[PDB]
């Protein structure tokens, strides 16, 4: 399972969007390109054309309208499915260590990727309103689920688990809530207190994301389910 | 004030994450020391030895085991 | 007269066979004679990484120009090839041996393969004629040199 982070969805980058792409790529790491420089002749065509012969299996696409919102095409290679999230608050991993007061510097860390845990999201029915849940969620926790290489517990070794990434729904089984996704990562610290106790300091970046929008393919296919707009039968 | 508020939301969802983080580490830990200990549980070869009936064995001690832990 | 040099003892020896195997006959005799005279996790280490195609199993005598790399320099040969099936039968078979070995009693440790015959099957009469083989490996423990006590004279 390999993964890429580019900008190609934006007209233009800028500094924010950059020191963004470079702390989701050092979160994607090993498992992604880092010397991935994104020129503005470049196209989506030609990074699918990549991802073809280098085996990536997930790209992520940080776009920025004219109106200044920016959003997060989370697509699997080579044929799709495309998820759209809006971008509704976000920090830099520079501000996260600026805040903290022990910040940790990356590492020997950077060799294994991040254990995912998946937080209130609703994979059983519980009121049989199958178009969120049914529809929405499951897909969530598959397309998350292979974004990040399957975990063995009975394999990984313990000493080599360092990092996890959180995925908190701000939503409840029943269908209300704020429908809301947070995404974290932290840093896992063992301490001898056998007794152990974990410590998990904020790496960055915090990332407030709308569950707008959905597509079959790589940004193309009819519209599955979009939030605003209701397609009539 | 509202802000703050919201950093203080921002440490109990981090505890969540945390509380989840240290399940599923001593989940991890409990699970592999105790299906090892129990596959080695055995003859100096086991009893069988050819590795196709160990393999499935072993299949299911982690099983047996990942479930009482996660239930 | 002159005296034939006798066998290894059974109980030091473990034999394996099979019969009738549907692999070619010339790639199980070039894999065999690859792995002929090694230790047994040796050889199960090197069969495990051609099927990986880590290693490649040089050809010499039914030797068929395919590939000329890197990977023929550990043996001075100039043609090397990757046998898949053979390496994944012959491992199965040096796991029957060792797993008979271990019901006879031996030290599973030192096992190394002093034998490894492969002979032509019947053909199989289907003209296109596929070319099965026989395989028989003998494998003993490491032999064994002892101690001498210092001969007292009288």
């Amino acid at each position: 399972p390999k993964s890429m982070v580019i900008r190609i969805g934006a007209g233009e980058v800028g500094t924010s969007v950059s020191q963004l792409c470079t702390d989701v790529r050092k979160v994607m790491e090993p498992g992604t390109a880092s010397r991935l420089k994104e020129r503005k002749a470049n196209r989506l065509r030609d990074y699918v054309t990549m991802c073809g012969p280098l085996g990536v299996t997930h790209l992520l696409l940080f776009s920025r309208s004219t109106s200044g919102n920016v959003n997060l095409r989370l697509v699997v290679a080579p044929r799709g499915p495309t998820f759209h999230f809006r971008v509704e608050k976000y920090s830099l991993t520079k501000d996260v260590r600026r805040a903290q007061r022990h910040p940790k510097g990356g590492g020997k860390e950077y060799m294994t990727p991040p254990l995912l845990v998946m937080n209130n999201f609703t994979d059983p029915k519980s009121d049989a309103h199958s178009k969120v849940p049914r529809h929405l969620e499951s897909l969530t926790t598959t397309a998350f689920q292979s974004l990040f290489p399957p975990i063995n517990p009975q394999t990984t070794p313990l000493k080599s688990i360092r990092r996890v990434l959180l995925l908190n729904r701000e939503l409840s089984p029943e269908n209300d809530g704020k429908f809301v996704v947070n995404f974290r990562h932290y840093l896992i610290t063992t301490k001898p207190v056998e007794r152990r106790a974990v410590k998990l300091v904020e790496l960055g970046p915090r990332m407030r994301l709308r569950m707008t929008k959905v597509e079959e393919g790589l940004c193309s296919g009819k519209v599955l389910w979009h939030e605003y707009v209701s397609k009539s039968k | 004030v509202t802000t703050e508020q919201i950093i203080e939301r921002e440490r109990k969802l981090r505890k969540i994450a945390q509380r989840g983080v240290v399940k599923l580490f001593n989940a991890v830990r409990a699970a592999q020391l105790k299906a090892l200990e129990a596959e080695k549980a055995a003859r100096r070869e086991g009893v069988i030895g050819s590795k196709q009936k160990e393999e499935k064995v072993t299949e299911m001690s982690r099983k047996g085991f990942l479930d009482l832990i996660a239930s | 007269v002159r005296y034939a040099a006798t066998e290894i003892a059974p109980t030091k020896s473990a034999r394996a066979r099979g019969s009738y195997l549907r692999v070619s006959f010339k790639n199980t005799r070039e894999t065999a004679q690859a792995i002929n005279g090694w230790k047994l996790q040796r050889a199960l280490t090197f069969l495990q990484n051609v099927i990986d195609k880590k290693e490649a199993v040089p050809m010499r005598r039914y030797a068929g120009s395919t590939g000329r790399t890197a990977q023929g320099k550990q043996w001075g040969v100039s043609r090397a090839r990757w046998p898949v099936k053979s390496a994944q039968f012959l491992i199965g078979l040096l796991k029957n041996a060792e797993a008979n070995a271990d019901a006879k009693g031996l030290d599973t440790g030192n096992l190394i393969i002093k034998h490894i015959q492969v002979n032509q099957a019947p053909k199989q009469r289907r003209p296109y004629m596929s070319n099965p083989c026989h395989i028989e490996l003998i494998l003993t423990e490491a032999e064994e040199t002892v101690q001498k006590s210092e001969a007292v004279v009288r």
